[PDB]
């Protein structure tokens, strides 16, 4: 039942040669090609080369460490539920929040605008600095 | 032979158009008062 | 006063605050140095296709890896001790003024001659004059003269508050039964806005401090003008 | 009385160590579970009546 | 003896996806809604 | 026909030292950009404020607004 | 970490049911209290 | 049977499972409290009307996410899960007080909710400042319910610390010393030391404030000779050691997960690693008055404490450079938890740097109890610590359940936190630079931009925790099992399989004679 | 130094009692080092893999050299162009024409 | 007198560990094991009762990461990094 | 059969009894200090006294009548005692 006993296959380039093979079960013709592999090396062709590689270990690096579209689909999901979040914002703005305070009317924000320009509030860099007091218009 | 070959680009395109549409909706269509900076184009008028 | 879309801090008024924001900006390009270091390292660190999982020795980085943080933090801390020296510098006590945190509002006292005590509250939103700030305007603003070292003597009645003026950048904690001295100097006229700055109940957001820089001749005319 | 109490305890019968005595220890066991559960029910109902205004 | 295995070492049974769904949704719904009911209760009292 | 001998060893070592040199130079570049952007402009704006700034005259030109509680 | 295929491979619809259930079971309680806030504010 | 296995439990694995579920409970309650705060602070004006209720929910926010999930997973559940599985211990030395800690946690939770149920409401903030929590401003039972809940949480932490030190020294095989073992031992060792050497001051504080309130002593009342600075000094003497309790197990687990997912067989600079850990533990006691830079303390003490905060900032930098050295030169497999690790190291770095800016003394004088302090600890513990928490939670989820968690949804979630917490808490940075004090429900009109965009970011955090509830459901639904795990040669905890059985380490670990 | 490093590596790979497990251990701890391995070291590894008949582990360490070439792909042509006599007297081909370089 | 001694008072697991101590044996791992031998002809012997066993090798002097693995009743297996040998033997009754 | 030299602690309801007993005691102190009750206090004090009573009776039972206290466990107990003190 438990399989942490026998050492387990795990193909990765950090430990590029795992201790255990991929397909431990070996058929009759597979045993024949294995004993031919144990024999002289001058009579082996490409298809049995690649099949013996693929039957002893699973993958090769030049086809496993490939950049897939997993980053594409996860950033798509991230900004997709960002879209659902914006829908939640629409729902709660429509139903949960009440009226704005009267302190945000255009005439009223003009009132405080003239107020802190008359006060020269943070006039060095912040707000009154971008305003001219000679021609009475923004710099 | 996976999910990310074609469903991945379908999801990214659909989520792209959906999210940009709903965020332009939240930014513009409701018209919530952001209290933007009144520098440049917003003008005051006199008060007592 | 704070303006919408405020990126940095409030522009300084006091010379101590211009020094403080200079030291602040010193810490700011230091933190941008180290943030740029960690970002460039992490980027060109994750974008590497090379592996080295052998026993690389670790007892060869101690001296440099501990002297560079030591020197960068010590030249951070030397202006900090210097500005603490300008915190506890010798005062020339030109004026004093007392304040008390009364229960969710403030009180101010000028007791040098013809003792004056008054209470300051929050002008409500419905009772706001047309053209005043929300949550800041006060029926009795505290008024101080031009370019004089003046010590705020803070205390509180039944709960600790904090006299907080970010437009002078000083917040000092009014403990009950304990008055603390905080000197202020300024050089520019007008209104300067702040709050109290610890939790003290169910109108905690509803208690500002508005401070009025006037010339001292008009200040003494004002003091004669109440009483 | 230590060795006879020891061979009284290790019967290897598998019942846990708080049930080595018999009827009096399950007596105290049952009355302590009853009183602690009654106490925590009375705490929760007292907190619920404390929550509700008069 | 205690019987072990994946998932069955957890206090809630994982014998059925729909029943586990129902239990998790009602439990986490109560957990999410508890302080909502709290703040509702004090604004009733106030 | 033939190839020269490139580096076998120390490749990541020279890569990391040239990259931490790049890290130091880009950090000082970021700080210098931040300085030239905002930092010494604070000193400057304070200077052209205060070399000709007159606080009492400032007080009159927001005093004709008639806003001060102490100045009617 | 090598892992076996999902013992119960949730179908396209099944995943949606679980996702919607979580969203609905969370939004409804909050929205319900927020919806009655106006009547709540009113002190009777 | 169920009442024997799960109520009457004496095994650390199931106590840790109960810890994890109670932590999920408290975390969801806390994020709902934060959403109440953020929804009240979304618009100018008052959503809840009176902000006494706002003070109650922000102090409930503070208590529930300072005391009720962070120790339960990050110290409690992760600790009693993994510490036997990496030491070699069959079980706790002290499982009945592991059970004290766990089973006195929900009484503390229930007394906190009872404090909420009290008509007065314990609107005092995270800290329990007199005379705000005194007999006049807060004449009610809610403050006493909070005090007794904190009593039970404190004794929970005491008995947990006693168990953790006893297991961390006693359960060890004799041939291996304290310097032959990976970073879980040193991490939970130093944090349990900080618990043991910090919590009695908190217990003392709540006791004499308790007798200040009920049976009438005058320890903090200045009308009869008391001083609130006494409670101030002792409570921060607790607070910053409890802060480093909140930051160090994250360091241990984050170093382990960086070593695992960087492919390193050994974490680089292990001697320097543990030296930095014990330096932080030994020096965190005498840095407590960095919150005291504006109360009225002497400038000699202020200079000493700001120098001490520089000196405690040094080994944190040693820790960060050690993390990068561990990450250097490896097969970098893109696990979601490694992304959590990168987010942790960068964002915790910038949060601690903002804290260094705060610990500049006059910068604290201009920035005390300000939203910049919020921006500090909300990059640091609200998100750095919990990013470590989710990194461990999705790292050892097969060890906790037997099933795997879906990596696609996991890294999409790391993205959704990433954008959400940046757009939530960087605006607070802007707000603290603008300079409003903390504990406010209504704000001046100039803060609307940053307030609203942080509200959107908080709702992003809502849909993120919805993805958590969802992915735990679908992981339990698919219930697919592992076949192989990497680096089990250097990871003892993965050797018993996913999950470890009821009786683990029946035969203790054989060790080299050397 | 590097000379005795390579000398002990080639003696380790040319000991007559080599087997697959310990050559696997040696190759893994060679990969753990921060170095592209010497063509003589690869040659000795190929002699060992000839001695106990491991085509697939031999082409695996070849593509390990290929992925250890890093961002620049001139190192592997160098390694193979010293390895040409060795490959055609062992008879082994490399993945770049036996079909594992691609997907 | 009146104070009892260990051989009359201490019982159970105390009895097995104390009689094992007075014969100089460690059947329940009170002390670190002995007979270090990493060679082929003399492997490192591990006493047990079962097929299955945890070992953790500090297989280089003053090491950080303990190399843990699993022993089975069978042929001697070795550390995957240093090369100390290990056998299991079933006699820890 | 166990092989380690450590005491395997059997399941116990005494954590539950002590936990709800401490909760009862805390509720008693606050209930007395705010609403003047005595009965819940009497229940809480008696249930703590008994809870530690047969808790420590169980401790002695597993200690001296079972002999599970290997000296490794004993020195761990001394460590717990010095840390508590
Ligand atoms: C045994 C055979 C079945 C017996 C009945 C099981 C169902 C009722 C029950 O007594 O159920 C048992 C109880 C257990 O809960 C408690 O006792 C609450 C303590 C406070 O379940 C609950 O109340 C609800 C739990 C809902 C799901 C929570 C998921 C948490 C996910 C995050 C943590 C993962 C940790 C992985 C590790
Ligand atoms: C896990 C939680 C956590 C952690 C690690 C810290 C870490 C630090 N904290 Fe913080 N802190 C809190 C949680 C935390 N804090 C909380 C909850 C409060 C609120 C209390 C209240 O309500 O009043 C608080 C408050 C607080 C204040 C109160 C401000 C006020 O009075 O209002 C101050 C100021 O001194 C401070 C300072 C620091 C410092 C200097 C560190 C340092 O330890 C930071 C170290 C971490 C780093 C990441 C260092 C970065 C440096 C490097 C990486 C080296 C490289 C740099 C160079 C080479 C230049 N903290
Ligand atoms: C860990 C502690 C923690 C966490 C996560 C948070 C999270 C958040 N906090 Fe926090 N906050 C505090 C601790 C915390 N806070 C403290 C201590 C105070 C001071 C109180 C005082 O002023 O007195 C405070 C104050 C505070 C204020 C007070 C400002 C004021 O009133 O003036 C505000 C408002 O913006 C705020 C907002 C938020 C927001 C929007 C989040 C969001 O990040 C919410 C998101 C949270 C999560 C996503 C939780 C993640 C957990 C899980 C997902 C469960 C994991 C469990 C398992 C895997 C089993 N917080
Ligand atoms: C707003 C920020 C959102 C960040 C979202 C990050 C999603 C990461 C998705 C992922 O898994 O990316 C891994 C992928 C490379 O992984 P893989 O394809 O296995 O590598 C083989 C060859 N590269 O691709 C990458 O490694 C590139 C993207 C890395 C993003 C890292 C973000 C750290 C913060
Ligand atoms: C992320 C980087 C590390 C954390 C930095 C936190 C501090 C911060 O961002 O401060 C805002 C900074 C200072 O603002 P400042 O440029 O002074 O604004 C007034 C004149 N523009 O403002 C800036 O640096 C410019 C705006 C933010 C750019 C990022
Ligand atoms: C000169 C003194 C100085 O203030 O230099 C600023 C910075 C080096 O920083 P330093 O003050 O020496 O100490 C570290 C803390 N910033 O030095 C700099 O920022 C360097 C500025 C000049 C070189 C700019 C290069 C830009 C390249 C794009
Ligand atoms: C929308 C909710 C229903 C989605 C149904 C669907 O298309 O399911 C297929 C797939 C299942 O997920 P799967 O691809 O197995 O896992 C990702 C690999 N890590 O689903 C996905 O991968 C997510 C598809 C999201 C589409 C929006
Ligand atoms: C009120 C808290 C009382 C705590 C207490 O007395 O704990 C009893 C505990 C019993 O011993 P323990 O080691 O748990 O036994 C099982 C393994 N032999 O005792 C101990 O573990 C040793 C003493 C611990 C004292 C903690 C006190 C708080
Ligand atoms: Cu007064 Cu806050
Ligand atoms: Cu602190
Ligand atoms: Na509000």
């Amino acid at each position: 039942s438990e399989d942490y006993a026998f050492p387990t296959y795990a193909d990765r380039r950090d430990y590029p040669l795992p201790d255990v093979a991929h397909v431990t079960m070996l058929s009759a013709s597979q045993k024949a090609l294995k004993e031919k592999e144990k024999a002289d090396w001058s009579s082996l062709s490409r298809d049995e080369k690649v099949q013996l590689y693929r039957i002893q270990f699973n993958e090769s690096f030049a086809e496993m460490n490939r950049g897939t579209n997993e980053w594409k689909t996860v950033v798509g999901m991230a900004m997709f539920f960002i879209g659902f979040t914006a829908l939640v914002l629409i729902w709660e703005k429509s139903y949960v929040y009440g009226p704005i305070p009267h302190t945000f009317d255009r005439d009223w924000v003009a009132m405080q605008t003239k107020r802190m320009l008359d006060m020269k509030a943070n006039p060095i860099q912040g707000f009154s600095a971008k305003w001219d007091y000679d021609k009475n218009e923004w710099k | 032979p996976s999910f990310h070959d074609k469903y991945g680009n379908a999801i990214l395109a659909g989520g792209a158009i959906f999210c940009v549409s709903t965020w332009t909706y939240t930014a513009t269509q409701i018209g919530i008062e952001w209290n933007m900076s009144p520098v440049g184009r917003v003008t005051p008028k006199e008060w007592r | 006063m704070a303006y919408p879309f405020q990126l940095g801090l409030q522009d300084a008024t006091s010379p101590i605050m211009e020094e403080l924001m200079n030291f602040h900006d010193h810490t700011l390009m230091i933190v941008f140095l180290i943030s740029s270091l960690v970002l460039y390292i992490i980027s060109l660190m994750l974008t590497t296709k090379l592996t080295h999982t052998s026993t690389m020795d670790a007892q060869e980085v101690e001296t440099i890896w501990t002297i560079l943080p030591a020197v960068i933090l010590i030249m951070i801390a030397l202006p900090s001790l210097r500005i603490l020296y300008m915190m506890d510098e010798i005062n020339n006590p030109v004026l004093t003024v007392k304040t008390m945190g009364h229960q969710w509002y403030w009180s101010y006292e000028y007791t040098d001659y013809e003792d004056l005590c008054f209470d300051s509250y929050m002008i409500p939103t419905n009772d706001l004059k047309p053209g005043e700030l929300r949550l800041l305007e006060v029926d009795n603003r505290v008024v101080l003269p031009m370019e004089l070292p003046i010590r705020m003597l803070i205390s509180s009645e039944d709960v600790l508050h904090s006299w907080a003026v970010p437009s002078l950048g000083l917040k000092t904690d009014a403990i009950p039964g304990r008055l603390n001295q905080a000197t202020v100097t300024s050089n520019r006229p007008g209104l300067f806005y702040g709050q109290c700055s610890e939790i003290c109940g169910s109108n905690h957001s509803f208690m500002p401090i508005v401070l009025e820089m006037v010339p001292l001749k008009y200040f003494e005319n004002w003091s004669a003008s109440m009483i | 009385k230590v060795p006879e109490l020891q061979k009284f305890f290790q019967k290897a019968d598998g019942v846990p160590i708080h049930l080595k005595r018999g009827l009096p220890d399950q007596m105290l066991y049952r009355t302590t579970m009853a009183l602690t559960l009654g106490g925590t029910i009375y705490c929760l109902i007292a907190l619920y009546m404390a929550s509700q205004p008069r | 003896h205690y019987e072990e295995g994946p998932g069955k070492n957890l206090p809630f049974s994982v014998e059925n996806k729909w029943r586990l769904l129902a239990m998790m949704t009602v439990y986490f719904g109560s957990g999410f809604a508890a302080p909502f009911f709290i703040v509702r209760h004090q604004l009733l009292k106030k | 026909a033939l190839l020269p001998k490139p580096q076998m060893r120390g490749l990541l070592a020279k890569r990391l030292r040239v990259h931490i040199a790049g890290a130091f130079i880009v950090a000082l570049g970021v700080a210098a950009a931040y300085k030239f952007g905002v930092a010494e402009p604070r000193k400057k704006a304070y200077a052209e404020f205060y070399r000709n700034y007159d606080s009492m005259k400032d007080f009159e030109e927001m005093r004709k607004a008639g806003i001060f509680q102490s100045a009617k | 970490v090598h892992s076996k295929p999902a013992r119960e491979q949730l179908g396209v619809l099944d995943i949606t049911i679980g996702l919607t259930s979580c969203f609905v079971c969370c939004l409804l309680p909050a929205g319900w209290v927020l919806s009655h806030l106006e009547s709540y504010k009113k002190r009777e | 049977m169920f009442i024997n296995r799960w109520l009457f439990s004496t095994n650390h694995k199931d106590i840790g499972t109960l810890y994890l579920l109670f932590g999920a409970w408290a975390g969801m309650v806390g994020t709902a409290l934060s959403i109440l705060i953020r929804a009240e602070l979304g618009q100018p004006g008052a959503l809840l009307g009176d902000d006494q209720i706002y003070n109650v929910i922000v102090t409930a926010h503070a208590f529930v996410m300072i005391f009720f999930m962070v120790m339960p997973m990050m110290i409690g559940g992760f600790g009693n899960w993994l510490v036997p599985l990496m030491i070699g211990a069959p079980d706790m030395a002290f499982p009945r007080m592991n059970n004290m800690s766990f089973w006195l946690l929900p009484p503390s939770f229930l007394l906190l909710l009872a404090s909420s149920m009290v008509e007065a409401g314990a609107g005092t903030g995270w800290t329990v400042y007199p005379p705000l929590a005194g007999n006049l401003a807060h004449a009610g039972a809610s403050v006493d319910l909070t005090i007794f809940s904190l009593h039970l949480a404190g004794v929970s932490s005491i008995l947990g610390a006693i168990n953790f030190i006893t297991t961390i020294i006693n359960m060890k095989p004799p041939a291996m010393t304290q310097y032959q073992t990976p970073l879980f031992v040193w991490s939970v060792l130093i944090t349990a030391v900080l618990l043991l050497l910090s919590l009695p001051v908190l217990a003392a504080g709540i006791t004499m404030l308790l007798t200040d309130r009920n049976l009438n002593t005058t320890f903090f009342d200045p009308a009869g000779g008391g001083d609130p600075i006494l409670y101030q000094h002792l409570f921060w003497f607790f607070g910053h050691p409890e802060v480093y309790i909140l930051i160090l197990p994250g360091f241990g687990i984050i170093s382990h997960v960086v070593t695992y997912y960087s492919g390193k067989k050994e974490p680089f600079g292990y001697m320097g690693m543990v030296w930095a850990m014990m330096s932080i533990g030994f020096l965190g006691f005498i840095v407590w008055a960095h919150h005291m830079f504006t109360v009225g303390l002497d400038v000699d003490t202020r200079a000493y404490f700001t120098s001490a905060t520089m000196i405690i900032a040094i080994p944190t930098g040693v820790k960060v450079f050690s993390w990068l050295a561990t990450l250097h030169g490896g097969n970098i497999k893109w696990s979601p938890a490694m992304l959590w690790a990168l987010g942790f190291i960068f964002l915790f770095t910038v949060g601690g740097l903002t804290g260094i800016v705060l610990s500049n003394s006059s910068l604290d004088i201009v920035l005390h109890d300000t939203y910049y302090v919020v921006a500090h600890f909300h990059y640091v513990l609200s998100m750095g610590a919990v990013f470590a928490i989710m990194a461990g939670f999705v790292h050892w989820f097969p060890l906790f359940s037997g099933f795997t968690l879906d990596d696609t949804w996991a890294k999409a979630h790391f993205a959704i936190m990433f954008v959400g917490v940046n757009m939530t808490f960087f605006p607070q940075h802007f707000l603290g630079l603008s300079g409003m004090p903390r504990r406010y429900s209504d704000y001046p009109d100039a803060y609307t931009t940053w307030n609203t965009v942080s509200s959107m970011g908080s709702f992003i955090s809502l849909t993120a925790v919805l993805i958590m509830i969802f992915m735990i459901w679908e992981a339990f639904a698919s219930k697919r099992e592992v076949m192989s795990v990497s680096y089990a040669s250097t990871n003892l905890e993965w050797l018993h399989g996913c999950p470890p059985p009821y009786h683990t380490f029946e035969e203790p670990t054989y060790v080299k004679v050397k | 130094t590097d000379e005795e490093f390579d000398a002990r590596w080639v003696t380790y790979f040319n000991k007559p009692d080599i087997d697959a497990w310990e050559l696997r251990k040696g190759m893994n701890t060679l990969v753990g080092y921060d170095l592209v391995p010497e063509p003589k070291i690869i040659d000795a590894a190929l002699r060992a893999c000839r001695r106990l008949n491991d085509f697939a582990s031999a082409v695996r360490i070849l593509e390990v050299v290929k992925d250890k070439a890093g961002p620049h792909k001139e190192i592997y042509p160098y390694v193979i162009q010293e390895l040409r006599p060795t490959l055609n007297e062992l008879g082994i081909s490399t993945p770049e024409e036996l079909g594992l370089d691609k997907v | 007198g009146g104070v009892p001694t260990d051989e009359e008072q201490a019982t159970g697991l105390e009895r097995e560990i104390m009689i094992a101590a007075q014969k100089g044996l460690d059947p329940y791992n009170m002390l670190p094991p002995k007979a270090a031998s990493g060679t082929k002809e003399d492997p490192n012997l591990v006493p047990s009762i079962s097929n299955k066993r945890i070992v953790g090798c500090i297989c280089e002097e003053d090491n950080c990461t303990v190399i843990w693995f699993w022993l089975h009743k069978g042929e001697s297996q070795r550390c995957p990094n240093c090369g100390t040998h290990y056998k299991l033997v079933p006699h820890q009754m | 059969h166990q092989t380690h030299a450590y005491h395997m602690v059997n399941p116990s309801p005494w954590p539950l009894t002590g936990a709800f007993s401490a909760l009862l005691l805390t509720s008693g102190l606050v209930m007395w200090f705010h609403y003047n009750s005595i009965t819940l206090l009497t229940l809480g004090l008696l249930t703590n006294i008994l809870t530690m009573y047969q808790w420590w009776r169980d401790v002695i039972r597993e200690g001296t009548y079972q002999g599970h206290h290997t000296p490794i466990v004993q020195k761990g107990l001394r460590y717990g005692m010095i840390l508590f003190i």
